[PDB]
RNA sequence: GCUAAACCUAGCCCCAAACCCACUCCACCUUACUACCAGACAACCUUAGCCAAACCAUUUACCCAAAUAAAGUAUAGGCGAUAGAAAUUGAAACCUGGCGCAAUAGAUAUAGUACCGCAAGGGAAAGAUGAAAAAUUAUAACCAAGCAUAAUAUAGCAAGGACUAACCCCUAUACCUUCUGCAUAAUGAAUUAACUAGAAAUAACUUUGCAAGGAGAGCCAAAGCUAAGACCCCCGAAACCAGACGA
RNA sequence: CCGAGCCUGGUGAUAGCUGGUUGUCCAAGAUAGAAUCUUAGUUCAACUUUAAAUUUGCCCACAGAACCCUCUAAAUCCCCUU
RNA sequence: ACUGAACUCCUCACACCCAAUUGGACCAAUCUAUCACCCUAUAGAAGAACUAAUGUUAGUAUAAGUAACAUGAAAACAUUCU
RNA sequence: UCUCUUACUUUUAACCAGUGAAAUUGACCUGCCCGUGAAGAGGCGGGCAUAACACAGCAAGACGAGAAGACCCUAUGGAGCU
């Protein structure tokens, strides 16, 4: 819901076309009164509690509370059987036939999230036998998320992946107070 | 409203309880879902309390057919040729069985 | 009270109430006393020395002007010599 | 009568897109890349709201402040009078004063 | 318009099917139909305490027509076979009027006994044996 | 919203208002309570026991000077330039129990709190600095990624 | 005074 | 629009067994769009509701109403295509089982009233249905007899049982 | 139109409910029917009698003359031994 | 079984990106759409008012630098409704979308056309087969009000209790609003379909996170801080002002 | 359709005044007054609702609450037990 | 002596009869994420529900087949007549 | 004009044929007397009456239809004039 931004609008009683004057004075005839045309009453009038321009749904979390996700995360898909920690994703041939085989062979599931780093490290074989499937999703150790975990049945990391994981998510505790942005100098902090 | 709606006499199916009582009950079909939330209770009663149901009463046939459906049903069949067919859908596995008790 | 302002749409304060009221930051409000400096002429020096007193306001009063005012005006000020510093926090007070 | 006498057209989702199956990719990027990112600065939409939530009538003045001097002339007109009737009615009607 | 209403002729008929065998354009006309089915409901659920009330006027007027026949009277009857320890109900007494004749004589005959056994009491203040029909039986 | 009046049909009086009764904020005389409020001075307390759990803590370390700065890097005070701080004041909170000896830079300080810390070998020096350099010396880093 | 109230022709196309 | 009435003649029905009655011819005819009111129509199709087909065209001849002469034309179309098409010998032996009136598609004018006001008039129009059985007409109901009444009072005196009770 | 898939499910069902009312098939036997095992039947309907039948007795005396007939009828028209 | 009903897709909306258009020939400022003749005149200017102040009489946000923060602070003001900065801070070059509408909706739009007005000006409605109509075939029916098939039966808010039976028996003063109180002979409503009316802060409460600290700079803090949830309608005057159009 | 034309715009003018304000079910729930260009409205009290903290709340007995003329009534306040 | 409530008892069950106002438990349609796969589930959202505004539009009634409205005469349809 | 009205003609009228509105309408299975009651009842209480259904009249009632009373009052609603 963070990023997420409407774009669904109406017109309201002044912004659509016409209607300036009265019609059928106040008081002469039988009919309800009425001071214009395009009011929400009448058919092509404005709309009155309708959608307004684009609207932003935008809020942060606590980045604390987001790396606890994280690690929640994580331990679910340990606790459920659904990690596998690989040394390197490395493929002989390279093709998706010989992925999705191993994946039903070893009783992953149907989708599988493969972690990586840098996404420049990233092996020829692994990218080419990947960009072709569909349910199995390689992203680089940057692009983890709680949404993808969950949408994947399986997550697949690697050692280094691991590592960094680790350290990144234990770094949220025994935290001082921000005092100023994260991407400034703070010299012990790279 | 009774105005409103048909009515009858109290009445047996055929003198039930003058010689012996005989079960009225002939049949009991289930349609529950392998997958789907709505069938988990009729598919925790079928893992438990209907292989007890059919022991306790014998002159019932009980058929579960396990099909994909998005609400799972039960029809009870009468000697008397009535049908009646009642919705299991979302419910938990004590109600379903006070459903098939009742029924 | 303009409870969103045409340029940043924030609330904004009253200035009569900060003009004429003051906050300890327990939620207090002091004021004075009306009439305390018009015809003293008419009025015993017991009067006049009761019309002379700081006194603390309602709790509807004191609500009121904290809907009245905003927000900076309730932070916890640190003065050098501040009169009413050991005013700004309640003692032996139970529920 | 108002029911449609047919079954519309049975509308297939396919789960698996790349949209979807990227779904999320890359939020947490200043958490677990230094914070040279913040995740808001994935967002894309009009200017004047990228990582700011704002009321309508908020919206309606921010909207006027960063993007009103390249606005159409009605556009603009009708910017004006809306703020004029939100802020008569946020700060003059309704329960709760 | 985002999310209009879809079902609105389920409801129509939710309301509709109690109306049918009205009369009128309130059998079809929903705007009419609502208001007779709202007011028939009410009155479907204030008809219970009637029911409940004629029904015993209906026994009491038979067992009245019954009394009458064997020649006693409604209070008497009623008194009488209290006075003896016998709880029958109007309901069941109506009953036995119209498909016991002989048992139903059998009870005014009883109640005419105690009636004139009470008349002997509050005449000798019992002295000897206060009657037979009388003596209540006691429980503990 | 209940039956007609102003209630239902929400054109209600402005808060404050009473009917047309002189109110109640306006009743009361002026009185200069808040008369210069954003020209006072404002310096955040420090006290002797929260510097010795800061010490104790291996936060802000005794064997170097210790002025603003040390104190916002081991987060014992936050300093706020805007709102009209104008740096630390050391109070005697503590004065007692505490065995410290520091050299300590502060911009105020009670003559309890100065021999407190004198009395344990330390010495205390009460400095000044403006706005300006109070941004400065609070946040240093941002300053010079500023370029001046 | 004299109150009139003019008659209101409907559109020719209905 | 609804053309149903049309299409009732297409029905083709399976041999019948040797042994089974005639299962008399079933000729269904109309005619749309009648510059008529469908009332002024409904009286005549009533009229004419019951009777033969020869009995119906002759009180039909003397009728003096417009809508006489457009039944007149649709019976003799009716009875033409039912000795044709549907396998009816003699011409003379059918009767009317169905004749009724329909609301056809209407237009809309302008009344210019007496003043600025106005009223809108409408352009009616309507159809005609009618249906013709092979055989002699059937005969008409008697009216009950007292017998009948005084059976029927039997019958509601002897019907009732105690209510209310056992 | 109106988005949805609900009310026409709901309103679809009612239609082939309408028809099946106007227009109700001739009726057919239980055995045609899907829930049907013939062994459970007939051990049910021995069951809930409270006796004890011999099974190919009562299969025996279910059978019919006429429906002997008319499945050798059929076989013999089919060619099928 | 008639009238009818039903249908997806013309198009539209909000963003993003990008600065965008206009002589085939002829005619068109006189009475425009007119081939061809002698006084040459010419534009540059502080809006006002409704409304709010519960009246109104000074006053009452609306102006065209990316954000944010300072800050709703300094200040202004029938010192009152309300109005409200700045210094300073710092604002990461590229990606073709939609928890938008789907024929009473979405542009007024099939069109600024028809129609209305002297004029300025106002301003509509609506379409639905199929691969093939160089398939006119037989199917596809089922569904609002209104009618027809098929007028009526002592008595009574139209029903309910019932009952062997539709009625007959018994019980029962339509609904909404407005009121001390309405069957009221007080309001509104022929009826069907569709459309048609609760928008948000301060401060509290609950649920998480972290905790003398919280927060992704700014702010708060003598358990607090951060985040989320939850919350304030619709139609209607007689008016006033500005600029056009009319003898 | 001129006590001051008509059209467009400001304009969704404003209305303490009338009208209207759309699923189900349950629960608690009827108010002493003051001020007000105010009595067709509102603000504060009062009553009512929710959530919390704590301990008393109601009913009440003896004793008790100037006088002054001529009576001085039904009663009231206060109030432990219960 | 009897009749006579929704009072009370009896068999079984119980949250299930006040306006404004307030607290609470559910919930129809739709879209989105993920399920499901003869129409569902867990959540997020919102143009989210109409027996009533002399409401807007469209259809069709009632009044009602009513009020009202037409064409001088004969003929050969050449013509003549009033 | 009237005491004091009558006769005829034309229109209208009524019937037959053709075409074909409008105001109005909560639903109506739409009686009388007395009483009652938001104080003037077809609908409530007590009595009485009472097969069904067109057509032509009439105007006592439906506090009949039309026009959100113009008279009167109110509004910190207007406007013209002095
Ligand atoms: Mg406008
Ligand atoms: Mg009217
Ligand atoms: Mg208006
Ligand atoms: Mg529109
Ligand atoms: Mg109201
Ligand atoms: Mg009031
Ligand atoms: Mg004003
Ligand atoms: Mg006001
Ligand atoms: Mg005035
Ligand atoms: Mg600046
Ligand atoms: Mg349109
Ligand atoms: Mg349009
Ligand atoms: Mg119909
Ligand atoms: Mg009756
Ligand atoms: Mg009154
Ligand atoms: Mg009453
Ligand atoms: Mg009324
Ligand atoms: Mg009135
Ligand atoms: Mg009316
Ligand atoms: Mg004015
Ligand atoms: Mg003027
Ligand atoms: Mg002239
Ligand atoms: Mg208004
Ligand atoms: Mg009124
Ligand atoms: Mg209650
Ligand atoms: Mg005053
Ligand atoms: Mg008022
Ligand atoms: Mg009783
Ligand atoms: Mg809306
Ligand atoms: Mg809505
Ligand atoms: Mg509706
Ligand atoms: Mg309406
Ligand atoms: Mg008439
Ligand atoms: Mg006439
Ligand atoms: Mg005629
Ligand atoms: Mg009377
Ligand atoms: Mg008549
Ligand atoms: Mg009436
Ligand atoms: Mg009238
Ligand atoms: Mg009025
Ligand atoms: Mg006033």
């Amino acid at each position: 819901n963070f990023k997420r931004i409407s774009y669904a609008k109406t017109k309201t009683r002044a912004e659509v076309r016409g209607g300036g004057r009265k019609p059928w004075p106040q008081k002469g005839t039988g009919r309800a009164r009425h001071g214009s045309i395009r009011s929400p009453l009448w058919r092509g009038g404005g709309v009155a509690h309708g959608p307004r321009g684009p609207t932003s749904y935008y809020y942060m979390l606590p980045m604390k509370v987001r790396a606890l996700g994280l690690k929640v995360a994580l331990t679910v898909k340990l606790a459920q059987d659904d990690l596998h920690i690989m040394d390197s994703l490395e493929l002989p041939t390279g093709d998706p036939q010989y992925l999705t085989e191993l994946a039903h062979y070893r009783r992953w599931g149907d989708s599988v999230l493969l972690v990586d780093l840098t996404h420049e490290e990233m092996p020829q074989s692994i990218v080419e036998a990947t960009s072709r499937l569909k349910t199995f999703n390689l992203i680089p150790a940057v692009g983890l998320n709680v949404h993808s975990m969950l949408k994947h049945q399986t997550l697949v990391l690697t050692l280094p992946t691991v590592a960094f994981l680790e350290d990144k998510l234990l770094w949220q505790d025994s935290r001082y107070r921000p005092l100023y942005p994260f991407s400034l100098p703070y010299s012990d902090f790279p | 409203t009774a105005r409103g709606t048909p009515s009858r006499f109290l009445a047996s199916v055929l003198h039930n309880g003058l010689g012996r009582y005989v079960q009225q009950l002939q049949r009991l079909s289930f349609s529950v879902s392998r997958d789907g939330a709505s069938s988990r209770g009729a598919r925790e009663f079928v893992e438990r309390e209907v292989i007890d149901f059919a022991r306790r009463n014998p002159g019932v046939v009980i058929y579960v057919n396990s099909r994909p459906c998005c609400v799972p049903r039960v029809v009870a069949e009468y000697l008397n040729g009535a049908v009646r067919e009642e919705s299991i859908h979302c419910k938990s596995v004590e109600e379903i069985s006070t459903l098939v008790q009742k029924l | 009270l303009t409870y969103f302002s045409a340029r940043k749409g924030k609330r904004k304060t009253v200035k009569a109430v900060i003009d004429r009221f003051l906050r300890l930051h327990c939620g207090l409000w002091v004021r004075r006393k009306a009439g305390y400096k018009k015809k003293l002429w008419k009025k015993t020096p017991a009067r006049k020395k009761r019309l002379r007193e700081f006194v603390f306001c309602n709790k509807t009063q004191s609500k009121l002007l904290d809907k009245m005012t905003t927000s900076f005006w309730k932070r916890r000020n640190w003065y050098v010599d501040d009169p009413y510093q050991k005013y700004h926090d309640r003692t032996n007070l139970k529920v | 009568i108002g029911i449609r006498l047919t079954l519309p057209p049975p509308k297939v989702v396919d789960r698996w897109n790349e949209k979807r199956a990227m779904f999320g990719v890359y939020d947490n990027i200043g958490i677990l890349g230094n914070f040279e990112k913040h995740p808001k600065e994935l967002i894309r939409g009009p200017i004047w709201l990228r990582g700011w939530k704002g009321n309508e009538l908020q919206r309606c003045i921010r909207k006027r402040k960063m993007v009103g001097s390249r606005m159409f002339a009605d556009d603009l007109h009708n910017l004006n009078k809306r703020i004029r009737y939100l802020y008569k009615h946020f700060n003059r009607h309704g329960k709760f004063r | 318009l985002r999310n209009r209403v879809t079902d609105r002729y389920f409801r129509i008929q939710e309301v509709l099917k109690h109306a049918r065998h009205f009369r009128g354009r309130k059998n079809r006309c929903y705007r009419l139909a609502v208001r007779t089915v709202i007011r028939a409901f009410v009155k479907c659920t204030k008809a219970r305490y009637l029911k409940k009330k004629n029904m015993r006027t209906l026994w009491i007027n038979r067992i009245t027509a019954a009394s009458q026949e064997h020649g006693l009277k409604y209070p008497a009857l009623i008194g009488n076979l209290v006075k003896c320890q016998v709880e029958l109900n109007r309901k069941v007494l109506a009953d036995l009027a119209i498909y016991e004749p002989k048992t139903f004589k059998s009870l005014a005959a009883l109640a005419s006994r105690r009636r004139h056994e009470g008349f002997a009491a509050a005449l000798g203040d019992g002295k000897e044996p206060e009657g037979i029909f009388s003596r209540v039986v006691q429980y503990h | 919203r209940g039956h007609k009046g102003e209630r239902q049909r929400g054109t209600r009086p402005r808060l404050g208002f009473e009917g047309g009764q002189t109110p109640f904020y306006i009743r009361i005389p002026k009185y200069g309570f808040n008369e210069g409020h954003s020209f006072r001075r404002q310096y955040k307390p420090l006290s002797l026991n929260r510097l010795q759990y800061l010490i104790d803590l291996g936060r802000v370390d005794p064997s170097q000077p210790i002025d603003l700065t040390q104190l916002v890097n081991g987060r014992g005070v936050t300093i706020q330039p805007l709102k009209r701080d104008y740096g630390v004041q050391l109070v005697e909170e503590g004065a007692d129990t505490f065995t410290a000896k520091v050299n300590i830079e502060v911009q105020l300080a009670s003559e309890l709190a100065i021999a407190a810390i004198e009395k344990n070998g330390g010495v205390v020096t009460t400095a000044f600095y403006d706005p300006r350099s109070l941004d400065i010396v609070c946040k240093p880093v941002p300053f010079f990624l500023r370029g001046q | 005074k004299k109150r009139f109230t003019p008659p209101i022709y409907q559109p020719k196309f209905k | 629009i609804s053309r149903k009435w049309e299409k009732k003649n297409k029905i083709v029905y399976p041999p019948q067994l040797p042994g089974e009655p005639r299962r008399p011819a079933e000729i269904y005819h109309c005619r749309r769009q009648i510059k008529y009111s469908k009332d002024k129509m409904w009286y005549l199709a009533k009229l004419i509701r019951g009777m033969s087909i020869d009995q119906a065209l002759a009180q039909l001849e003397f009728n003096d109403k417009k809508g006489a002469k457009i039944i007149k034309e649709v019976l003799l179309e009716a009875q033409d295509m039912a000795v044709r098409d549907h396998n009816v010998e003699f011409r003379s032996n059918l009767y009317i089982a169905e004749s009724t009136s329909g609301r056809g598609q209407c237009l809309k004018r302008i009344r210019y009233h007496g003043r600025g006001r106005f009223g809108i008039m409408e352009k009616v129009y309507c159809h005609y249905f009618v249906k013709l059985v092979e055989g002699p007409p059937p005969p008409p109901e008697p009216p009950k007899t007292a017998v009948a009444h005084a059976k029927e009072y039997i019958q509601q005196l002897r019907s009732r049982t105690i209510v209310h009770t056992l | 139109v109106k988005k949805g898939f609900r009310a026409a499910f709901r309103f679809q069902k009612e239609l082939e409910r309408q028809r099946l009312l106007r227009c109700p098939p001739p009726p057919v036997r239980r055995s045609e029917k899907p829930n049907w095992d013939y062994h459970a039947e007939i051990q049910a309907f021995g069951h809930r009698l409270q006796e004890n039948f011999s099974l190919d007795l009562l299969k025996t005396a279910f059978v019919n003359s006429c429906y002997i007939k008319s499945e050798e009828a059929k076989r013999q028209q089919l060619g099928i031994e």
